[PDB]
């Protein structure tokens, strides 16, 4: 079935692989050959979890979970039970998500748009692979990566945190928050304001965008515009995660120690590291 | 247990909100069609929502949502196969019928207003105090399509008042006719503006406006639509 | 070309903006003009309007960071240098436990956190008043103002509401760049974790879900500025090819779509909610569940 407006759109075309093949959709779902690969990849990974599952023993979504190599591994491979599925499906999961973009190129191409969107899922992929591929390997192990499960990914996040102290600690991380901060106030705000303008107090007239501007400009003297406010919110998101990559890219292999004393180059500087008084003097 | 409560509670309020917010979005395109234009059978689970009246501004009536959709136009497009689920072949000129990547809809063919009644999109000739404040001048450049070839020269730059933006390039043809480019979709360069989508032969087609200083939803819907269009139907002639 | 930055920037008279019900009087002129953030959004800087309740928020809000840093100053030794290389350290900290609720605690232990807290409750209030008026004089919707609620609601519950009914102050949050982290990371410790806080974890997915979102919407909004998508109120009114491009997008992606109005519903609260649920788990967190780990293991 389709949206009132959607057939004139469904036109052959836009496919970067296989022609007119895969050029067709089930549903509303656009397949193309990056989606028969997402399909292969994601129901593959789907099967090695709930044979992982198996091999646990065990069938609650609470408590599956797939793990890393250990350690002692290395960058090497691992039998199945004992990290192997990890890393099998680590690789599907990968080739599903870099397949869901490529489809999502595909589509771009169908429709005559802009890029933009798979260009920032690619952002989320890069912060996965920095997780799961990137930083183990600059690591030297496999076994530096988060496990597959609901509950025990958390327990990586936690003590991964900890071993460098408090991880607040970490200066990239700090920007990162910071964007991922200010993102939601942006998201909150621009929400809210075209939803004020297109819903206004009950007699009376939709707003125009000036009546938009003029709210933000009368609140916080500034307005950034329409095309301003998305790009804004598209370079606050990604820039949240770009800095969440870097803050543990780095985290492990540059700097290792505790975050916390990270911050001593600073009071150490020679024009003030010595001057009696304050917090550290 | 209070927090069991809470936590209770706030799973059924998230339901509920999700429910709302889906209806909500099913105010345009729905109900879902078949390929000919009928009523699918199977909308899924989500019932459409009560309408609801924008009164909108200027005197320019209402809009009601959801209400019966209609393209109000037609679709030079057919089937490619005995079955739902395929592509369907232009009949004719993709470009020319606005099908596939070239198409518009039919909006008001009347010119956006801005908050005082008057057009919102104006040249910048015809509007007073603007002026370019930053960056490479187009007005005067060649403009150069896929092809590599020249199709035109930049006249002026159409303007955004509210916004203060820039939103077309005017392009001059060979036959003293212009032509809106929209400025996404056109590269201000240091001795010329380059096209991506159009090759020069394809500049001519693009669809013109009725009164040379004013553009409409509508006119706007299928300048953009055409120039977007050439992405992929310009296959004939372009390069990097 | 991408839709980042903008090739050419144009620029004519100042906007000084509509009028509909708000008192020109309090409305300042315009400010410069930046070709800076011209690349980006717009120039113009103001005008801003300035009445009573704005300048009270002002005000207050002066002093708060003027108490905090008067504060940081006496703890420097009155010494530039030492105020610059401690910046960070510093820190403005409630009475101690003793003082329960009372007011009578030494400006030097608690007393100038009281009054840098009252200057702050006054500034955000009036300040949330001041979104609902600015609204109002326009006739436009109050979502701005509720949508602000949902922030003012964690803020409250950290400094105020929680403190209140735990019996003391000290359980406040202080004012300090590193002492702040330092308490945070300190109630997560003595609440036993705050990830088996189930609101903490919501808390979370509506965090990242608005920057999943917002990358959604802002992605999905430059790859239809082509045909001028940006301009969401009109094609709210008058659906164009933009929008039905970008329902369409992610109908073929992930097989269901939204409309142009309500995209900004799920947008809105996609973010309230990231307040909304951790207001809700920080207020339980002592008052009701002490330790979210032990909580977890019975959900009672
Ligand atoms: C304790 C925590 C305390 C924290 C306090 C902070 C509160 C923050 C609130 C967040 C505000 C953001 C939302 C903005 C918005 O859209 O509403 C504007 C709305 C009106 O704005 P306006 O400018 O005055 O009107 C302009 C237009 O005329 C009209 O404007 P409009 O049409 O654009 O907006 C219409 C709005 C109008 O909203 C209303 O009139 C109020 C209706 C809300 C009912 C709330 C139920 C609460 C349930 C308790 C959950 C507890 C969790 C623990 O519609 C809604 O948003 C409806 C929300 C749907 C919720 C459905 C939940 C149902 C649960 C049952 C399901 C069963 C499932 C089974 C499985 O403001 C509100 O009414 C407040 C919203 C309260 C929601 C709760
Ligand atoms: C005790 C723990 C430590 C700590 C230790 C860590 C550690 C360790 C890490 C972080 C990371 C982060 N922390 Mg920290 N952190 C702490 C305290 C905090 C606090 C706080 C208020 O106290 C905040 C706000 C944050 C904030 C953050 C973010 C900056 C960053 C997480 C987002 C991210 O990387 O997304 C990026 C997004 C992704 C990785 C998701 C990718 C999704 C993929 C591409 C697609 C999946 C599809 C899916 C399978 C499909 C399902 C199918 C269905 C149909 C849907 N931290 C404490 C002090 N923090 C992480 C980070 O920076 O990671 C890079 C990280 O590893
Ligand atoms: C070691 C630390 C603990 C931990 C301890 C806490 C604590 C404690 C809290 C959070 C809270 C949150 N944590 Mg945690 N957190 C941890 C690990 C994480 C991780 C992670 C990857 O490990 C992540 C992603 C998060 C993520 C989050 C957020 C979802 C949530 C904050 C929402 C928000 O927008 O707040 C920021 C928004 C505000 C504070 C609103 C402020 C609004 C006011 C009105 C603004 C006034 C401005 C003022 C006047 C200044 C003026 C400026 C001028 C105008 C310029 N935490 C670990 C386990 N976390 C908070 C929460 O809700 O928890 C349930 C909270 O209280
Ligand atoms: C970069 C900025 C932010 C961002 C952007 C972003 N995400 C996106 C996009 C964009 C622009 C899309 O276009 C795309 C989309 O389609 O969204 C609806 C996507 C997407 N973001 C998603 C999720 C997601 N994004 C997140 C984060 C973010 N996404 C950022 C904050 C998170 C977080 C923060 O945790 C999650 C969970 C998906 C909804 C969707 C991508 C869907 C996809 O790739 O589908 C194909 C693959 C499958 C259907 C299943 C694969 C199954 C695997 C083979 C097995 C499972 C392996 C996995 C590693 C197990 C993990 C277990 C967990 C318990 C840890
Ligand atoms: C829904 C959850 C998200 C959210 C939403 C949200 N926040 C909001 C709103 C909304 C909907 C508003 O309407 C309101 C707003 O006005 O935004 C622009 C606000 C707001 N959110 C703010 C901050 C903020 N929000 C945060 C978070 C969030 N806000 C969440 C992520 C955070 C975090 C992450 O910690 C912060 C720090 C403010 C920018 C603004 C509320 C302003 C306020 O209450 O101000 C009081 C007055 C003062 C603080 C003035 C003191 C000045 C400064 C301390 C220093 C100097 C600057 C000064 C202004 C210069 C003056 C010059 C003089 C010479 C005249
Ligand atoms: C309908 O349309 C719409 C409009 O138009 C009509 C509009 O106008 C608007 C209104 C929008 C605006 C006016 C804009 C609002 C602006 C924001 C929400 C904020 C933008 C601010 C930034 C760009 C800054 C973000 C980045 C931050 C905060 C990171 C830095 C912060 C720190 C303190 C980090 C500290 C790091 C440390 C400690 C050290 C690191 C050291 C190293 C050496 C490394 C809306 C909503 C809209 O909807
Ligand atoms: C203004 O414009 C805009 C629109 O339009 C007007 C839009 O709609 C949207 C899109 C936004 C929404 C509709 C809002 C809701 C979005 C979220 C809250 C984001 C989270 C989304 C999800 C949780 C859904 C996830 C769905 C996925 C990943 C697909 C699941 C699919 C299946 C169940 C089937 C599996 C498919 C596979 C494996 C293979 C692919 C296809 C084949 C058949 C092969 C945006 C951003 C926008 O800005
Ligand atoms: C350069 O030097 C000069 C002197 C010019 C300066 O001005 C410098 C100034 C500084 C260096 C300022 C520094 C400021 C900071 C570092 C501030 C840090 C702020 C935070 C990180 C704050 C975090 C969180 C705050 C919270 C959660 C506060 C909540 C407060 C309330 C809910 C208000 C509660 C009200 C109370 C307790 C009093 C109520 C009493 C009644 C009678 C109603
Ligand atoms: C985090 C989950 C939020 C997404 C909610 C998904 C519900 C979408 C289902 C819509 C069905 C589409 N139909 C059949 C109406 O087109
Ligand atoms: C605007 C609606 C978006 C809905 C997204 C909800 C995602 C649910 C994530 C699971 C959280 C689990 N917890 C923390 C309750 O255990
Ligand atoms: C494992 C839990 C994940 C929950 C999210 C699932 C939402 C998918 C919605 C797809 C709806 C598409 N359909 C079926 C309408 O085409
Ligand atoms: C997807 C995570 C499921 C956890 C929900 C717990 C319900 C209480
Ligand atoms: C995402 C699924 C969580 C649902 C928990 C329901 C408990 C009632
Ligand atoms: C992610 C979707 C959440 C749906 C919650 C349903 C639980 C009802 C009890
Ligand atoms: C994928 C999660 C879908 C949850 C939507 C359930 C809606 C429940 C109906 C409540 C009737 C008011
Ligand atoms: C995909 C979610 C279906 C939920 C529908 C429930 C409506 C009653
Ligand atoms: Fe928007």
């Amino acid at each position: 079935a389709l949206l009132s407006f959607e057939r004139k759109y469904r036109v052959p075309g836009g496919t970067l692989v296989g022609g007119n093949l895969f050029d067709f959709w089930v549903g509303p779902f656009y397949v193309g050959f990056f989606g028969v690969a997402t399909f292969f990849f994601a129901a593959l990974g789907i099967i090695l979890i709930a044979w992982s599952a198996v091999l646990q023993g065990t069938w609650n979504p609470q408590l599956i979970s797939v793990y890393p190599p250990a350690l002692e591994y290395g960058l090497g491979g691992a039998p199945l039970a004992k990290g192997g599925l990890w890393q099998i499906i680590t690789i599907c999961a990968t080739g599903a998500f870099v397949s869901w973009a490529l489809r999502e190129v595909e589509i771009c191409r169908k429709l005559g748009i802009g890029y933009h969107i798979p260009f920032a899922f690619a952002f989320a992929i890069l912060a996965y692979l920095t997780l799961v591929l990137f930083r183990p390997v600059m690591m030297g192990a496999w076994g530096y990566a988060f496990p597959y499960g609901i509950w025990t990914h958390l327990d990586w996040v936690s003590n991964t945190g900890y071993t460098y102290g408090n991880f607040h600690y970490n200066p990239a991380h700090m920007i990162a928050i910071s964007f991922f901060f200010t993102n939601a106030l942006a998201l909150a705000l621009h929400g809210a304001l075209v939803l004020s303008a297109a819903n206004p107090e009950k007699g009376k007239e939709m707003r125009t965008p000036d009546h938009a501007a003029t709210f933000f400009r009368d609140l916080v003297g500034y307005s950034i515009g329409t095309l301003g406010i998305h790009r804004l919110g598209l370079l606050l998101s990604l820039s949240a995660v770009f800095f969440s990559a870097l803050c543990m890219i780095i985290t492990g292999t540059i700097w290792f120690d505790q975050w916390v004393d990270w911050w001593q180059w600073w009071v150490k500087l020679p024009w003030w590291a010595n001057i009696p008084g304050g917090i550290n003097g | 247990d209070l927090a069991s409560l809470a936590i209770y509670s706030f799973w059924i309020f998230l339901a509920g909100l999700i429910y709302y917010l889906q209806t909500e979005n099913m105010r345009e395109g729905y109900p879902l069609e078949n390929e000919d234009g009928t009523p699918a059978a199977n909308q899924g689970p989500f019932p459409l929502p009560k309408p609801k009246t924008f009164i909108l501004p200027h005197g320019r009536g209402t809009l009601t949502v959801p209400g019966p959709e209609s393209e109000d136009r037609p679709i030079a497009l057919a089937r490619t196969a005995v079955s739902e689920g395929f592509p369907h072949a232009p009949t004719g000129d993709p470009m020319k019928d606005g099908v596939g990547p070239a198409s518009w809809v039919a909006r008001r063919d009347l010119p956006e207003l801005d908050g005082h009644g008057h057009n919102k999109i104006k040249p910048m000739k015809a509007a007073a105090g603007f002026h370019v404040s930053a960056g490479k001048n187009p007005i005067g450049l060649p403009v150069r399509g896929c092809d590599l070839e020249i199709a035109g020269k930049v006249v002026d730059i159409w303007v955004d008042i509210p916004e203060q933006m820039a939103r077309f390039l005017e392009v001059e043809l060979k036959d003293g006719s212009t032509r809106l480019l929209p400025m996404q979709m056109v590269k201000v360069q240091s001795n010329r503006v380059h096209v991506n989508a159009l090759s020069s032969d394809l500049f001519a087609g693009i669809p013109t406006i009725k009164s040379p200083t004013e553009v409409t939803l509508l006119e706007e819907d299928k300048i953009c639509g055409y120039v977007a269009g050439g992405l992929m139907y310009a296959a004939p002639k372009r390069k990097s | 070309y991408q839709n980042i930055f903008s090739q050419v920037q144009v620029r004519g008279p100042a906007d000084l903006g509509m009028t509909e019900d708000v008192n020109l009087a309090n409305r300042s002129g315009v400010g410069p003009f930046s070709t800076l953030l011209g690349w980006f959004g717009n120039a113009q800087l103001g005008p801003i309007y300035l009445g009573s309740l704005g300048v009270l928020s002002l005000f207050s809000g002066l002093m708060w960071f003027f108490t905090i840093g008067i504060w940081f100053w006496y703890q420097a030794g009155w010494n530039p240098a030492v105020f610059l290389r401690d910046l960070f350290f510093f820190s403005l900290e409630p009475p101690a436990p003793e003082y329960g609720l009372s007011f009578a605690a030494p400006l030097k232990e608690g007393g100038l956190w009281l009054i840098a807290s009252f200057f702050m409750f006054v500034a955000v209030w009036s300040w949330w008043g001041r979104t609902y008026l600015r609204a109002q004089a326009l006739g436009m919707g109050k979502h701005t103002a509720w949508a602000f609620l949902s922030a003012i609601w964690l803020w409250m519950v950290l400094g105020f509401i929680r403190p209140i009914l735990m019996g003391s102050w000290s359980e406040a949050v202080p004012y300090g760049i590193f002492s702040h982290l330092d308490w945070t990371n300190n109630f997560s410790l003595v609440h036993g974790n705050l990830f088996y806080n189930p609101f903490h974890g919501l808390s979370i997915a509506f965090l990242y879900g608005s920057a999943l979102a917002f990358a959604m919407h802002g992605a999905t909004i430059l790859a239809v500025s082509r045909f001028g998508g940006e301009r969401e109120l009109e094609q709210i009114a008058d659906r164009g090819t933009a929008a039905e491009r970008a329902a369409l997008f992610w109908r073929w992606t992930m097989g269901f779509n939204a409309t142009m109005e309500g995209i900004h519903r799920w947008a809105i609260w996609m973010a309230v909610l990231v307040t909304l649920t951790g207001g809700i788990g920080i207020l339980l967190s002592g008052t009701v569940v002490d330790n979210w780990y032990v909580w977890g293991q019975n959900h009672g």
